[PDB]
């Protein structure tokens, strides 16, 4: 039960030393059923076109990195036609596979926390202004320190949200083990406190991925240690058609 | 109630229920009768008092300001929401989504800086876009459909309840999200939190002294449905429209890691 | 009309009361029910999650992730000591306070049922160990050898594939509950952690490895007399 | 029930449930505890 | 509740439901499902809270006057009218007739411009054509068969109820005619307007010092039949005795045709 | 007699209550009732009714009748420019915010539902002409030429004989209602109008004729959250 | 079904391009109930003699013409046995059955609204006095200004009873567009507070015709385009005879 | 209802009737959807 396969609208993931994938909190995601929706107009459903692996740029894993984040849905804007049906269309959700992989030897070590965050809401290194949207969203870097400036408090022990980093273990997650495992998929439907939102303005959920035990290796090893992110939307439906917004 | 101990053996087999994976995103269901030999105990401790209603459920205090009587000191305005307050702004931020419906209660206290008659206090609501008065003889006062509270002092507190009033679905505590579709303008939750300004005066046409009067608004939730767990705030709350903050230790420290009182 | 007759608590305003008052807005039309995924109904189904538990906090680490990574060494000197050692009380101890467990428990007064320890091994997959991992109940003092500490409810815990091990404390009291602030009457026992045998490592792969602890609530833990939780500790206006 | 708005009535501090399921194992692979984990 | 959207697919048809004639006295019953492509949405929305008995179901102030203890200024009159005051003018100049009975409510708070020893307020509601007092020991106050209500202050305000006392069918709020025959004299609503004065003063003999009173009437209508409704009102309430205004731009200005924000 | 306990809101005013008070006048005979034609029992009954948009309320043309209509001509210049544009919100938008719909949303701070708009063609019988009249929900910009706009919501209106259209607007929106008041969270999108083709008009007939727009709520429209009306704006005593 | 005919009493009205009749309110009149009814005295009910097609004056409609207003049942005072009936009577009953009607050519434009307002409550010019009753009752035209004086306030904006004109959309009404229809038929049943009430001094309705759309014409179209309102009550009946009243 | 007067009494707020056909069609002849209006 350690090796596993995704297949999503013409893309495979393959992975043979991983954990199960986790579902986000026990929900599998779907598309919005008749009685709990707002928009008396026919949802796009481009299940193959939109629906299918979509892999972001790859970061280095240093020994004294402290970590990164992403925001999705934004993130996956101009990539495919999940980021054009993002421009033309006004609502949108989805339920994002999210497949983090982080491949080593067995003479590295080292032990991710690939956590998954709804609504993280940032905190502004000096705390009487407001920081611009291209602080938010190359991802972002933690930092093993305390900046200031006009940016997002990019702290790893206060995790840019304000809480204790260890106690985001309560949001969908996984570890990334290097010893045990080397990827880390986890499967998020659609939270939000409204049935369709839009994606530009609003970032449902941010990917999180904090070394809590930093990478060690000896000389000889491969320095190079890059981790991959392959995130998915899954049942994702599009309403309210107009012009092409120009982000 | 919580579950029984069921009595447990020496056992030596081949089954490891202490050998887990904590990288699986799973928290091991293992009880004290898989690790060491227990006895029959029967568990009558219930989890009643850790539920979300009983949790939630007492009044908060959320909103302290004055008025005076005999300008715009002559009356107060809160535009609500539940971030004035460090106690129960942390008990909210502990979920994301939390859907509930409210009754607030005042505690009306004059107090002067000549014997003041007797004093009857407006709490006045305005739902958001209402008109707003700028003076205590505005006109607006009068509340045709505004919801309104007369209360004259010496009585018991004004207690009313109010409904579930968001438009979406449920009460948002974080919004990671902008306020224009350009990524613009004011982020955070101050974008969603559109609940109209509440306005108190003091009916008392004048008084032969100056009297100022406080008002203390307690939310009490009720009716509660919380969704998306989030851990609670460790750094404190410098402001009340952004999650800011101050990074500080995430725990007391100690002098060594063996090091124990 | 009916005679009646006024009691004492008449026209007062308890705080945690359960009466019902005037709709301010009557006949209004909520927002229709919609399901959001993860809907929390009591504060012990997130008190039982897992989260990292802050054990190395020495002075100078504490703000840092050098708080939460437990160091573990290949050597020959310093095998009679303990790696690490913490009180067992999850709301003063100044290890486990902070976490999801200690949280939630610091918003009560009285708390009762099993508390579990899960440790996860960072190492390299080459390197394998044994730990000795022990909890003893008061009484006597912290145990100061190995010898003294497998008295207690311990776990030889050996390292390999699957990486990751779970003691149980088992709710050894004299009471039905504890007090979360500390007292002498209700005080829990101390965690403690010993080489069993060592670490051993290949010679290319790196010496100096680290466990990472984790620490949640069992099926039979409970919280009974509600507080507010010092933390917060507002000092004036936002 | 004295009212007749929803809003305008008791706390339902009564009802006690619990799915702890949803937070502690999400998995979707069923992990029993006797077994090992992968 | 509301009614809910019908799927619709892909139509081409000789059928029109968007071509409609508003020269015919006819507003279109088209939906969204008509025009365009629709999903199925079940609508829990309700309309609970737009009916008139939720609308005008509130209490709205309708008279503020003064009256003083220790001549005609000692007591206070009203001569009853909804038009003392706008907002809940606007709420029943919007329907032609409406047929309601009202509960009124008093907030009486005394001020002071030596000390008061507690105030008891009367107020008696004398029907059209009864003796009107014109001191406060006039001999009318005594209320063999005028309504009449003592209240003490410190206590909860007086709420007594109403029945529908017009001697047609429904109040009108709009009487385009006159009062006289030969079409002559008062002009508008004010010749239906016949619901006897109210007076107001304290019981209590005399005072001290100068002790000046002042009532709130808030009256909310409920049991509500509303017939022929008409547009709200547009520019301002010049007087109370006849709807006459000054005129005033429809609707607020802008820079061109396809200026937008 | 039997003990009570005054809770707290006793011996207060809630203006929106709803209890029993002692009737002023005992066994009251009211009058009779009659049947008077026309009774509305619900506020939207009476929002539901078309009412003329003042779409063309440029500075000095408001306190006229020239706002009502819409000038629409026959000509060479200016066919790739919108004839009307103005905001979707029927509450704050400086168009539609008094009309019978607008002043009826004015009273509330909640809506939902999908309006629809009519336009009455007012010129000649032997002018004949084709219009896109289009909406685009918010996220974008306003359209600012014909192919930007023929992408959202929109109709083709031929005129003929029929000589009126409606557009309804389809509710597309991410929550259950909006807000009356303008906030970015809550704002409906732009309803522009453009040129098909044109107005085509014989020798003889005038060549320039004007379009009357209308606006009512479809059966799916609900307001939800009462509120005082910011028209009024009383000054003092009367 | 744009043909169409009314014959009451004698007197058909003929209309072959006209929208279908309005019922005021959905409801059609009818003579006064037993249980409705507050005079025990025998009504008058001469249903033939009253109850026909009474034609008034027509007027002009050009390209800078405001709007009209009648004020009913007054109008119709002395003229045919319906106004000798309201001169002997005290009470009194209608149903108005009202055909404006407007003709022009293909090559003319514009659009009436014929609206019956119940209680059209005018304004008086100056906002402090009180009008004579020869300016509610040649109808009275508005004014595409403001006017001053012992007046009713005939501008066009406000209708004179301070609303939105374009809101009087709310009444019984139609339209007359000169490309569409050339007549407006409304059937107001007996709308008062009352069962009966007397005709002289209360006006129970009052027939605004408003362009909302001016006309307009190139030269050699007919320049004069009058507007005819032919108005028939219906179900008419009255109560206490007495003599006959000076006015 | 604890008076006998009919006015001393509650707000009759429950009821939810309409009949919007009185306004928006007032129409005597029918006007059906899908035909043209003439
Ligand atoms: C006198 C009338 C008083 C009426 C007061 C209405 C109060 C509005 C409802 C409270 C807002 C609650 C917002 C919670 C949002 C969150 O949980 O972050
Ligand atoms: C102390 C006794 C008080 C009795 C007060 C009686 C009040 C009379 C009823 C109120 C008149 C309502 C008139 C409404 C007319 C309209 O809607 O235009
Ligand atoms: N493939 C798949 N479909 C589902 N539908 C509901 N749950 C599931 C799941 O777990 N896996
Ligand atoms: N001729 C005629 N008589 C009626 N009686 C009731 N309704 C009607 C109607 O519509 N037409």
């Amino acid at each position: 039960d350690r090796v596993r396969s995704m297949t999503l609208g013409n893309s495979t993931i393959t992975t043979q030393e991983s954990a199960n994938v986790v579902v986000g909190y026990g929900e599998w995601p779907s598309y919005l059923s008749d009685r709990e929706a707002t928009a008396e107009d026919q949802p796009t459903q481009p299940d193959v076109a939109t629906c299918r692996f979509y892999t972001l740029e790859s970061v280095q894993w240093e020994k004294t990195s402290p970590g990164w984040w992403w925001k999705f849905p934004e993130a996956l804007k101009n990539m495919g036609l999940f980021g054009q049906n993002m421009h033309y269309h006004y609502l949108g959700r989805a339920g994002y596979t999210i497949h983090v992989q982080c491949n080593a030897s067995k003479f590295h070590q080292g032990c991710l926390l690939v956590v998954c965050v709804p609504e993280a809401e940032m905190g502004c290194a000096d705390t009487d202004t407001t920081f611009p949207a291209t602080e938010l969203t190359t991802p972002h870097v933690f930092t093993s320190d305390s900046i200031t400036g006009k940016k997002v408090q990019a702290a790893v022990c206060n995790a840019g949200m304000g809480v204790g980093v260890g106690n985001l273990t309560i949001f969908p997650h996984q570890w990334i083990n290097l010893r045990t495992n080397n990827s880390a998929t986890i499967v998020i439907p659609y939270i939000n406190s409204v049935p369709m939102d839009n994606m530009f303005r609003h970032y449902n959920f941010t990917l999180m991925i904090i070394p809590f035990a930093p990478l060690n290796f000896t000389d000889g090893a491969t320095a190079y240690v890059p981790i991959t992110v392959t995130i998915a939307p899954m049942y994702a439906e599009y309403n309210g058609l107009r012009l092409a917004s120009t982000q | 109630t919580v579950a029984n101990t069921q009595p447990s053996g020496p056992s030596n087999s081949t089954e490891i229920p202490a050998l887990t994976a904590v990288e699986t995103g799973h928290t091991s269901q293992v009880d004290p009768s898989d690790t060491i030999q227990t006895r029959h105990v029967v568990n009558f401790h219930s989890r009643s008092e850790s539920t979300i209603e009983n949790f939630m459920g007492r009044a908060a205090c959320v909103f302290m300001d004055q008025y005076k009587i005999n300008s715009t000191d002559r009356f107060a305005v809160w535009t609500i929401n539940i971030r004035e307050m460090a106690q129960l702004r942390r008990k909210c931020e502990m979920f994301t989504y939390m859907r509930f419906d409210i009754e607030m209660t005042m505690v009306i206290t004059s107090c002067q800086d000549q014997d003041m008659p007797v004093l009857t206090h407006q709490i006045m609501y305005v739902p958001p876009g209402g008109p707003i008065p700028a003076k205590v003889d505005g006109y607006e006062w009068q509340t045709s459909t505004n919801p309104s509270v007369f209360w004259t002092e010496g009585n018991a507190p004004p207690r009313i309840s109010i409904p579930f009033i968001s438009v979406g679905n449920a009460y948002s505590s974080f919004y990671d999200g902008w306020s224009h579709f350009t990524q613009d303008g004011t982020y955070g939750y101050t974008t969603l939190n559109a609940m109209g300004k509440l306005y108190i005066r003091h009916v008392n046409r004048s008084s032969p002294h100056q009297i100022t009067s406080t008002i203390r608004v307690y939310f009490k939730p009720k009716h509660i449905k919380a969704w998306v767990p989030r851990p609670p705030r460790l750094c404190p709350y410098i402001n009340k429209r952004d999650v800011n903050f101050v990074v500080t230790e995430i725990t007391d420290s100690r002098t060594s890691i063996t090091d124990t009182p | 009309g009916v005679p009646v007759l006024n009691t004492p608590g008449s026209n007062q305003f308890l705080t945690s009361d359960d009466y019902q008052s005037p709709s301010a807005m009557p006949q209004f039309d909520e927002t229709p029910e919609m399901h959001i995924p993860g809907e929390v109904r009591n504060l012990m189904e997130i008190a039982e999650v897992d989260s990292v538990v802050p054990v190395n906090n020495v002075t100078g680490k504490t703000k840092s992730m050098d708080a939460y990574q437990i160091p573990v060494g290949t050597g020959n000197t310093d095998k009679t000591k303990p790696i690490f050692s913490f009180q067992m009380d999850p709301g003063y101890s100044s290890v486990l306070k902070r976490t999801l467990l200690g949280e939630m428990l610091n918003y009560y007064a009285h708390w009762s049922g099993s508390v579990k320890l899960t440790f996860l091994f960072c190492g390299s997959a080459m390197a394998t160990g044994k730990l000795l991992i022990s909890y003893s109940p008061p009484g006597a003092s912290v145990p100061t050898s190995r010898k003294d500490a497998m008295l207690g409810t311990h776990i030889v815990w050996d390292i390999g594939l699957q990486s990751s091990c779970v003691l149980c404390v088992p709710w050894i009291s004299q009471s039905h509950y504890r007090m979360v602030q500390q007292d002498p009457y209700t005080s829990a026992g101390y965690i403690t952690c010993w080489y069993q045998t060592n670490i051993v490592v290949p010679p290319g792969a790196p010496t100096s490895c680290d466990v990472l602890c984790f620490a949640s609530a069992c099926n039979d833990f409970s919280v009974r007399l509600l507080r507010d939780t010092p933390f917060m500790a507002q000092p004036g206006k936002l | 029930n004295f009212y007749k708005d929803a809003a305008s009535s008791a706390s339902n501090r009564q009802d006690i449930q619990q799915d702890p399921g949803k937070f502690t194992d999400p998995v979707k692979d069923l992990m029993i505890k006797t077994l090992p984990a992968l």
